[PDB]
């Protein structure tokens, strides 16, 4: 991606540690999460900024990867759920 | 109600100058410890005004060391004709612990102006 | 006695293991939660309460024809 | 009486109330930093010299101030006076006032420390590192007392512990700032006592908990200007409460200050150093031994522990990000890519490669290989991952579905059981009984377990006793021999097992170690020998016997390391295997009489014996990082040929990258492992062996100085005991007469035997008592202030 070429020529002689690599020129997200409560907490709605950056959802794939609309998550259709369902982000922009 | 040291530390007279051939065989005043390993030295004591070398024979008297001293600190004891300029040079590089004994024993035995 | 319990309920476990029930997530939950906690078991009372609480999680399938297996 | 009384509330707040007794002194159990010229020690005497007003307030309630007044010489009486009269002014000075009084005819002089504290840095310091949850009372009176936290907690059993209830940590860092202050207000004093040029020592039981000094004794005069303090007793102890209560937290705010937020270095700062240096120069001026970040630079390793442990405390203050690899991009023959050319490990400050070359055409094999196994190029790309799972700073993923474990049951084998009870067995009340079960784990097992290092915490460990058993260990160690071999020279056994990740998409060992000659290996060693190798590592699921239910893990590294690791240490690792009769007791047989023979050892004649064994709650998780460092130094000192030094350096910096806080490929993504050890590499039993001898040492020289000093008999050992602390702080450099002495009196008054984490102690009765051995009480305190876990005593 033209972005890394970018973030290195910025770089102040070549060399950038590894853990901002992936955070910022990357781009699909995936998440995790454990319960209803972290969910509505932190990935609520359509979307959601996160390191500084805006990330739409795409599918909500669950333990045994049958999607999931936006729908069903509700606080009571929750203890009806494997719970650790995997939230497929995507780069927003 | 933690006491450091009571001292024992020697003085003796030798050999210091300038530079590394400077050194008069007879200028200077030592404060050493003679630890594990021979006369080990500490600081010395002078009235020049400067001496950046000191030269010591060694423990059986093989060669002479060539020492070298601090910019020397400066002070002023009393002879009974007045007070007398004196440095105390340093073995550069020699950490707070035998500064502050030697410092000890000096200023006990030497009251300054 | 209750030695033969622990045991059979092993068995057991391997069975429902073999009929492909792991494609679940919450059975495999609820069901490896009842094998680990007999396998600590102390009274054969509460164990019975487990081991029944689960036998019916395979009686539910409907994999076994147990109709046949109880030719005696 | 009240006159007096009057007449020391001097002309401030006169609403005193002596908490003491009439017109005489008190009595206080106080635990002194001592040293004299005949006793020494940090132990808690009975002090007594001290009339003790306890200051109250307003409305008439108790408030937490004093005034001390002390009664000595007349002609101290004059040297106090000239002193205070010289320094009156750096305002960590505790207001102080002289007068002379009269008793009965006796006109008896008596100086008044005004404004202190109850307590003293003192009763801190020694009261964390000396635990006994039996009775730590003072801890409890000091942490309400801060309003750390209300009495309530402390009944909540439990409060203490670690493993459990470890919300217990935030208790202690409520406590932090007032720390930090004191080291401030010290400074502040240094300076002002070199200037006006005076000379003496800082110790710790002179210190307000506030901030301010006093007992002003036995300094003496100078000139001016040239003043010099003493502080290696004072930082020196102080050293591990300076990461238990985070004594650094209010430095990264946006000016020190806890109400502002954070700064934000921006992500690209990876250097950092003129910070770090910073730092030091403001909190650990006067320290006496240069510091020098980047421990590239540092000389014979034992510099290398004197800034890895200031390394091991900045770290915590600068962000978790710019930590790890530095990728860079190069050209494979008009190709871009990205590869690790360097590391920036939480101590060993930055550290380069040093054969890097950029636009090559064709590469061969050995590189090829040094290739795949970077992490640059896998997570470089990658979906970046967010887990809600652990704590264990994620970092990347890889597929687009994460991966789930089970662990089957065990299968029953009928018959033998049904001869079993055929035999009349398991008839009910029977003495044997089934125990160990195959347990079963459902699915999130790994990651529900690899979050356990969040109980692995950073530590400063203490640096001067650090840097003398760590002498004393290696005394240990002077019977064997090693140094790098070649590659014929190598053994491998069971040539066929895993090859860690991604190496195991192809096959087992037997393809890379066939798949080379032996130069390929050479060149491979001689290489790192100047080079840094980040890797991966994989985690697995054990699958055998057990007895309690929770998961089990093994790291399986990846080949480049145990590729090189052997080549580097095989030749001791034999030599330790293969001895018969001394402490560590790997590799003996217990079979033809063996076993026998080892106890006929491990007793040989101390006079009043019992034997103690214990064992390590969590050994591998909680680990702090610098003991791991001690255990690779250990084992690599023998090495004084074959290495050199930059060739050492950059070996144990290819060590701490693979074992020690490199990528975890945990489940299907990838984590940090930020540290702890790891059960799977090359030189394990053995340095898990080495770290625990590390720990009963260490127990015993607490055990010896915590004594008190006027009640040894045996003037020989009360003259030991007296050397040891000389040689300890005092002095900087070994005492090979002094450290050969002291291995002698363990050998002869505390024998041990080791496997690697399991030990047997058998040692000299009524010297426990005594307290010059340490028995089990002493693990306990140890375990708590460095492993910061709690090994109950069951
Ligand atoms: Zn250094």
């Amino acid at each position: 991606n033209d972005a890394l070429n970018n973030i290195i020529n910025n770089a102040r002689d070549g060399c950038v540690p590894l853990n901002i690599i992936p955070l910022t020129t990357a781009a699909k997200l995936m998440v995790v999460i454990p319960d209803y409560n972290t969910y509505k907490n932190t990935c609520d709605g359509t979307t959601f900024t996160y390191a500084s950056a805006l990330w739409e959802i795409q599918q909500v794939v669950d333990a045994d990867s049958k999607i999931v609309q936006l729908s069903e998550i509700s606080m009571d259709n929750s203890p009806n759920l494997a719970w650790p369902l995997i939230v497929t982000a995507l780069r927003a922009n | 109600n933690n006491e450091l040291s009571p001292v024992a530390l020697r003085q003796m007279s030798c050999a210091a100058g300038t530079t590394q051939t400077a050194c008069t065989d007879d200028n200077a005043l030592a404060y050493y410890n003679t630890t594990k390993g021979g006369r080990f030295v500490l600081a010395l004591l002078s009235d020049l005004q400067d001496l950046k070398w000191a030269r010591f024979p060694k423990s059986d008297g093989t060669g002479t060391i060539y020492t070298e001293l601090e910019p020397p600190c400066r002070f002023v004891t009393d002879t009974p004709k007045g007070p007398k300029v004196k440095y105390l040079y340093f073995i550069k590089g020699l950490n707070n612990l035998n500064r502050g004994m030697v410092l000890g024993s000096l200023a006990a035995t030497v009251r300054l102006q | 006695k209750m030695s033969d319990v622990k045991c059979t309920s092993v068995v057991l476990l391997s069975v429902l293991q073999q009929l492909r029930v792991e494609s679940s997530s919450k059975l495999w939950a609820q069901c490896v939660q009842l094998h680990n906690d007999i396998l600590l078991a102390k009274d054969t009372t509460e164990a019975f309460e487990k081991m029944v609480s689960l036998l019916s999680v395979l009686l539910s399938m409907q994999g076994a024809v147990d109709i046949n297996k109880l030719c005696e | 009486a009240q006159s007096f009384l009057n007449r020391v509330c001097g002309v401030s707040a006169a609403r005193l109330t002596p908490c003491g007794t009439g017109t005489s002194t008190d009595v206080v159990y106080r635990a002194f930093d001592i040293y004299n010229d005949k006793v020494a020690g940090f132990a808690k005497f009975l002090k007594t010299n001290c009339c003790r007003f306890q200051e109250k307030d307003e409305d008439d309630n108790l408030i937490d101030s004093y005034f001390v007044v002390k009664r000595h010489t007349f002609s101290n009486y004059q040297h106090e006076e000239t002193i205070y009269n010289l320094l009156k002014d750096c305002p960590a000075v505790a207001k102080h006032d002289f007068f002379k009084f009269r008793i009965d005819g006796d006109m008896v002089p008596h100086i008044s420390r005004q404004r202190l504290t109850k307590y003293t840095m003192a009763d801190l310091v020694y009261a964390l590192r000396h635990f006994d949850e039996g009775n730590c009372d003072t801890l409890k009176e000091i942490l309400v007392t801060y309003n750390c936290c209300d009495d309530d907690y402390f009944n909540k059993k439990d409060w203490y512990d670690f493993v459990e209830n470890p919300d217990i940590l935030r208790v202690y860092a409520n406590l932090g700032e007032r720390v930090r202050q004191a080291l401030l207000k010290t400074v502040q004093f240094c300076d002002a006592m070199r200037n006006a040029g005076i000379v003496g020592v800082l110790t710790l039981d002179n210190q307000d908990l506030n901030g301010n000094w006093y007992d002003f004794g036995d300094f003496i005069q100078t000139t001016p200007g040239s003043g010099v303090p003493v502080v290696d007793s004072y930082y020196s102890l102080l050293m591990p409460i300076l990461t238990l209560t985070r004594a650094l937290t209010a430095e990264s705010h946006v000016d020190t200050d806890l109400t502002k937020p954070y700064i934000k270095w921006d992500l690209l700062k990876y250097d950092f150093t003129e910070e770090r240096l910073k730092l030091f120069d403001r909190y650990f001026k006067y320290w006496d031994q240069t510091y020098h970040p980047n421990c590239v630079n540092c000389l014979d390793d034992r510099c290398i522990l004197h800034c890895a442990n200031f390394n091991v405390l900045f770290s915590t203050v600068f962000p978790p990000t710019s930590f790890g690899p530095l990728v860079r991009k190069i050209f494979v023959d008009g190709v871009p890519f990205v590869v690790s050319t360097g590391y920036h490990f939480r101590e060993l400050g930055v550290v380069h490669n040093q054969d890097v070359n950029l636009h090559s055409s064709r590469l061969s094999f050995k590189e090829l290989l040094v290739y795949a196994a970077d992490p640059a190029m896998h997570a470089a790309s990658g979906n970046l991952l967010l887990d809600k799972r652990t704590t264990c700073f994620s970092v990347a993923a890889l597929t687009n579905n994460v991966a789930f474990q089970t662990v089957k049951p065990g299968n029953f084998n009928k018959d033998f059981y049904d001869f079993a009870v055929s035999k009349g067995f398991f008839k009910e009340g029977s003495s044997v009984e089934l125990k160990h079960f195959f347990f079963a784990q459902d699915g999130n097992a790994a990651i529900s377990d690899y979050d356990y290092y969040r109980y692995n915490l950073p530590t400063m460990c203490d640096i001067r006793q650090l840097l003398f058993v760590v002498e004393v260990v290696d005394k240990y160690f002077d019977c064997y021999d090693g140094g790098c071999i070649n590659a014929n020279q190598v053994i491998v056994n069971n040539l066929d097992k895993s090859a860690g990740f991604p190496f195991n998409k192809w096959g087992k060992a037997r393809l890379y170690y066939d798949s080379m000659s032996y130069e390929d290996q050479d060149a491979l060693f001689a290489y790192t020998k100047r080079n840094v190798i980040p890797t991966i590592t994989q985690m697995n699921l054990k699958y055998a016997i057990s007895a309690k239910n929770r998961a089990r893990t093994v790291a399986g590294v990846s080949i480049c390391s145990t590729m090189t690791n052997r080549q580097f240490h095989q030749k001791l690792l034999k030599s330790i295997a293969a001895t018969r009769g001394a402490t560590v007791v790997i590799g003996t047989s217990k079979f033809y009489g063996g076993w026998h023979n080892m106890l006929k050892t491990v007793y040989s004649d101390v006079e009043n014996p019992h034997l103690m064994g214990w064992d390590y709650p969590k050994c591998d998780r909680a680990m702090p990082n610098m003991l791991r460092i001690m255990a690779s130094l250990v084992l690599a000192r023998k090495h004084t040929t074959c290495c050199s030094l930059s060739h050492r350096f950059y070996r144990l910096a290819n060590e701490c990258a693979q074992v020690l806080s490199e990528m975890v490929m945990c489940g299907g993504s990838l984590y940090v492992k930020p540290g702890g050890t790891s059960s799977g590499d090359a030189t394990t039993a053995y340095a898990n062996s080495v770290f625990n001898i590390c720990q009963a040492v260490t127990a015993n020289v607490n055990a010896l100085l915590s004594t008190d000093g006027n009640k040894i008999a045996d003037k020989y050992v009360r003259n030991l005991q007296h050397r040891l602390y000389e040689c300890l702080y005092r002095n900087r450099d070994v005492d090979t007469d002094f450290v050969n002495e002291f291995y002698a009196y363990l050998r002869k008054h505390f024998s041990m035997m080791i496997l690697s984490d399991d030990a047997v102690v058998c040692f000299n009765s009524t010297y426990a008592s005594q307290g010059l051995v340490a028995s089990i009480k002493n693990f306990k305190s140890v375990l708590y202030y460095q492993n910061n876990v709690f090994m109950s005593e069951a």
